[PDB]
């Protein structure tokens, strides 16, 4: 009547490796060539960015064998700041930071899978909604179905993202095999110098955007089979090798384009994939399609196994945690996802919530870091693998710190209007989390809603 | 918790009833999906498809640049060819695409005998100066075309005598300059030239036959419009600046009428937009009308060719002593040590480059607009009626940002009085547009404002942009 573990060190390589590389270096390598510095520097930053997000890996590799619990960043701070937090980090998470991954990461798919239809004139926008929509209904049909095949699924997807980053390397290094100069030769050309508002500085909140969804392993932890070493070694083999990917593709790129040129476009992908192949060139887009696919089935492979968890302490309806049966799959969770996702489908724009999704990221990892170390003062006997010290942590906890910074700088009136729906959610949590005081009514209710859920879809709760 | 036990809920979850339902559900979600992805093909069936790239060349991406006297591009005292490759940086700040430079072949007068037009005069420099300046400008992506012509110090620039000759002089000296790595060829008089169409068909088919990105300029100095016609009954990619713009600009619809004339007549090919075809704006305008012309000049549909100095409004006639066919270039108040303190700080480039208010910042403005949308690099072209005196039009490629450009020739100010229902619906004006620039200072930017009520001072041109109707 419990999920049994199912999944080896190989598939959370996959899984990590898979929700790392999203649109992320195939959509804006545009930014920190036009944000700070020449092309060269460029090469720097992203190299910096990565051994940053590298810091900030080593902290969970730690912390997550510490509290060996499921639903990272959420039941690891369940712990330190008590309850009223979790609930409210809870909540906006469901309500927030999910949906939009989600949706953003589906609507990516279906306009570099519809782009070879329309190569100048752009895409329809009803036709995306719907290829997204379509894509995430069968990818939530998928996961309900069975865990095992959703596992080889995302195998296959990260081994078909690492062989057309490896196809893109190659071909970069083709163009330059021939022999020509290329510009690499000229070098700091433009680059000026950090400005009293940040030049080099402004590069970097936006060369970190490519690096995140480095703790998503953490999310599905302690079904993994002996975490312990398991989950470090993960990360270790994670890590380093993206890093040198996109470092190795910026290279690729510039190499290639030209400063105007890249200025005057919009997918770099798409020109670097027509220009040194010509026909037949509709394989480089379909592929980077392709890969947003797989990156959805990871995120779901996440997002419901956190509410199983929340279920379990009782912030969430008692219904969000039920399991069938005869199969695993918790159906009840992956229906409120995808049906949480479809909703999120109604917008007028894009990029209209990202602008606040680092803010809420990085604000959660800088608690859960900050928490970690009265921990281990109000703590300091336990059974934990390394015993590191907090050296490495409280410099990245800086760090953190002045993201906020940056946060508080392009839209303050949009981090106001956010905090609107938190404040909002703290009602919610009065309403049933803690005012345990109902009439007779609403429990009958709430039960008979309950049951009329298990019969109409047969799950069984969870011992 | 909460809920109906696990043995309760799996014997009562059997009867008939609860299966049914299950399966009628699965039934409808299954169908409803396939029903999406028919509805999402049906959608991608039903739109058009695109509108496909004309492939442009190199010259149809940019303005032009002449250099008429090389060494009094710099000042005096260092007119040289390796001169030249310390100034690119400001031509790349122009974002130009082409540098015609002034002929630097031997010729001393009208003697034929040893005017040759493959030895560099050693006054400009030397064949490894030109070969290192042309590798600079390739490295600056700026090319560059050689001018010809065989008498440019003299008074009759063909000699005044048989043509067999120096035809066949310059027709080595085209095949011997290619090989160097010159991007084209400019000739200029060729009025003078007896038998110019045969001689201009031959020239266009040996540079063609090298390869397809090579250009060809001719230069007149009539305006008639069938003697302009007359020199392309037998080229149609031959680029020809002439004096057809000059010797008017009173009235905004006589501009009108000879430009919608000479592009109904020319139908609708490439062509090459100048008021002249070595003199300055300056030489044909008053200093109140550079403004519009240079905004005229960016948005037609064709290539701007402008001359050296025409980006910050350099007169000839303002300093006594220069001569009007190679005027000083104004790089500080220096820049002119012959009676110093007669420039002052607003003429200068270096006093230009930081005030919005000047020509050169319209200048940068424009040129960047031109070499970056698509409308205006080959959109099409529709002009309107308007008022007296007004000139308006409309640029729009396929469903890129559409372009209108209103302008008031005329020196009293006066309401639009815009007209549709002579354009397609694809290409009808919305009521109220966004304002890119204005050439006059005093108003706002980025405001989407109505066109109903839209109302032009005098000399003033307007450059409103809006989206996909
Ligand atoms: C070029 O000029 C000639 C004059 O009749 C014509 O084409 C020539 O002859 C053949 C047929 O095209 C070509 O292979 C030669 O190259 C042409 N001779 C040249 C270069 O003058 C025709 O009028 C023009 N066609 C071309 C090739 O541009
Ligand atoms: C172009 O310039 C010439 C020279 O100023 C003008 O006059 C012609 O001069 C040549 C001698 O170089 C004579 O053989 C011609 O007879 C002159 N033309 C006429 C019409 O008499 C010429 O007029 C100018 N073109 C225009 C359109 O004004
Ligand atoms: C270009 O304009 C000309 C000149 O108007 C037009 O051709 C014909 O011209 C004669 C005399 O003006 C008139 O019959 C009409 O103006 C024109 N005939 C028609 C269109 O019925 C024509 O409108 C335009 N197109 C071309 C290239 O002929
Ligand atoms: C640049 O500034 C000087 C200083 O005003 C201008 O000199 C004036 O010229 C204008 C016409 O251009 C005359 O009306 C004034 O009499 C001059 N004033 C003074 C105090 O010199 C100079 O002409 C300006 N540049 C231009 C071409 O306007
Ligand atoms: N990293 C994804 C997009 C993304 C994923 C996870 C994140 O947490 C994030 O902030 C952004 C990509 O490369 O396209």
């Amino acid at each position: 009547v419990t999920l049994q573990r199912n999944i080896t060190l190989l598939n959370g390589v996959a899984i990590i490796v898979g929700t790392i590389i999203g649109s992320g270096i195939f959509v804006t390598p545009t930014g920190v060539l036009k944000e700070a510095g020449s092309p060269g520097l460029a090469l720097v930053v992203w190299a910096a960015c990565g051994v940053f997000s590298i810091v900030g890996a080593l902290c969970y590799a730690e912390l997550g064998t510490t509290i060996s619990k499921s639903g990272g960043d959420y039941a690891y701070m369940l712990e330190v700041y008590g309850s009223l937090p979790a609930f409210l980090k809870l909540w906006i998470e469901l309500l927030i930071i999910r949906p939009s991954s989600q949706y953003i990461v589906a609507l990516v798919f279906a306009t570099y899978l519809l782009k070879p239809l329309f190569p100048t004139c752009p895409v329809p926008e009803e036709a995306a909604k719907l290829v997204a929509c379509l894509c995430v209904l069968l990818l939530t049909a998928v996961n309900c179905y069975s865990v095992k095949a959703a596992t080889r699924v995302q195998d296959a997807f990260a081994a078909a993202k690492l062989l057309a980053l490896a196809l893109i390397i190659l071909l970069g290094f083709v163009q330059i095999g021939k022999g020509d100069v290329s510009n690499l030769d000229p070098n700091f050309s433009f680059e000026g110098t950090k400005l009293d508002v940040g030049n080099i500085v402004l590069a970097l909140y936006s060369g970190l955007f490519a690096y995140g969804g480095w703790n998503y392993l953490n999310f599905v932890t302690e079904e993994m089979i002996n975490p312990y070493r398991n989950l470090p070694l993960a990360i270790i083999i994670s890590l380093p090798i993206v890093t040198l990917v996109y470092v190795l593709t910026n290279l690729a790129y510039f190499t290639t384009l030209s400063t105007e040129q890249m200025l005057s476009s919009e997918a770099v992908a798409v020109d670097f994939g027509n220009y040194h192949l010509g026909v037949m060139s509709w394989i480089i887009p379909v592929f980077v399609g392709l890969s947003c696919f797989g990156s959805v089935n990871g995120s779901l492979f996440t997002s419901s196994r956190l509410f199983f968890v929340g279920s379990r302490e009782g912030h969430l309806p008692s219904i969000l945690s039920m399991i069938h049966p005869q199969l695993l799959t918790p159906v009840p969770s992956l229906v409120f996802t995808c049906v949480m996702t479809l909703l999120y489908a109604f917008s007028k724009d894009i990029f209209s919530v990202i602008n606040f999704f680092s803010f809420f990221n990085w604000l959660c990892v800088a608690l859960a870091i900050i928490g970690m170390i009265w921990l281990r003062h109000r703590k300091p006997e336990l059974e934990r693998p390394i015993k590191v010290n907090l050296a490495l942590p409280v410099f990245f906890i800086l760090a953190c710190l002045f993201l906020i910074a940056v946060s508080f700088w392009k839209t303050p009136v949009e981090c106001g209007i956010g905090f609107t729906i938190i404040l909002s959610g703290l009602p919610v949590y009065f309403f049933g989390v803690w005012w345990k005081n109902k009439p007779k009514w609403l429990l009958q209710g709430i039960f008979s809603t309950t049951v009329l859920c298990q019969k109409l879809m047969q799950v069984v709760p969870q011992e | 918790f909460t809920g109906l036990s696990k043995e309760e809920l799996l014997k009562v979850a059997g009867s008939p009833g609860w299966v049914r339902t299950r399966w009628a559900l699965l039934l409808l979600f299954w169908l409803g999906w396939l029903g999406m992805l028919a509805g999402a093909v049906v959608i991608i069936v039903r739109a058009p498809r695109c509108r496909e790239l004309p492939a442009q060349k190199w010259w149809h991406t940019g303005a032009l640049y002449r250099i008429g006297d090389l060494q009094a591009f710099q000042g005096h005292g260092a007119g040289n060819l390796a001169g030249l490759k310390g100034r690119l940086d400001y031509l790349s700040s122009l974002k130009v695409k082409g540098l015609v430079l002034g002929p630097i072949h031997k010729n001393q007068k009208d003697d034929v005998a040893q005017t040759d037009l493959l030895q560099i005069d050693p006054n400009f420099g030397s064949k490894e100066d030109f070969d290192s300046l042309l590798q600079s400008a390739k490295k600056k992506s700026i090319r560059v075309i050689l001018d010809l012509t065989p008498n440019y110090r003299g008074e009759n620039s063909w000699f005044s005598t048989q043509v067999d000759t120096v035809a066949t002089k310059v027709k080595d000296a085209l095949e011997f300059w290619l090989q160097a790595g010159v991007d084209g060829f400019q000739v200029r008089d060729i009025e003078n030239l007896k038998d110019a169409s045969s001689f201009l068909a031959e020239w266009q088919n040996i540079t063609k036959g090298f390869s397809e990105d090579r250009l060809l300029i001719a230069g007149t100095n009539s305006s008639d419009l069938q003697q302009i016609l007359s020199l392309l009954e037998s080229n149609k990619d031959l680029l020809l600046t002439s004096s057809y713009l000059s010797d008017s600009g009173s009235t905004g619809e006589h501009t009108k009428s000879l430009v919608t004339q000479y592009l109904n007549a020319t139908g609708n090919r490439w062509c090459s937009w100048s008021l002249s075809q070595a003199r300055l704006l300056t030489s044909f305008l008053p200093a109140q009308l550079l403004r519009l012309y240079q905004l005229m000049l960016f948005t037609l549909p064709g290539t701007p060719v402008f001359s050296y100095g025409d980006e910050i409004g350099l007169d000839a006639a303002a300093l006594p002593g220069q001569p009007m066919e190679a005027p000083v270039m104004l790089w500080d108040e220096s820049s002119f040590p012959d009676i110093p303190g007669a420039v002052s700080a607003n003429m200068t480039v270096k006093g230009q480059s930081e005030d919005p208010g000047s020509l050169l910042s319209l200048f940068r403005r424009l040129s960047d607009q031109r070499s970056k949308e698509r409308s205006l690099l080959h959109g099409d072209f529709h002009a309107f009626s308007a008022g007296p005196g007004l000139f308006s039009y409309i640029r729009h490629w396929d469903q890129n940002e559409r372009f209108l450009v209103v302008l008031n020739f005329g020196d009293v100010g006066l309401s639009a009085g815009l007209q549709a229902s002579d354009l397609p619906a694809s290409a009808s004006l919305p009521a109220k547009a966004d304002l890119l620039l204005s050439t006059q200072p005093g108003r706002e930017e980025g405001s989407p404002l109505e066109l109903e009520r839209l109302k032009l001072e005098p000399h003033e041109g307007l450059l409103l942009r809006f989206p996909y109707a």
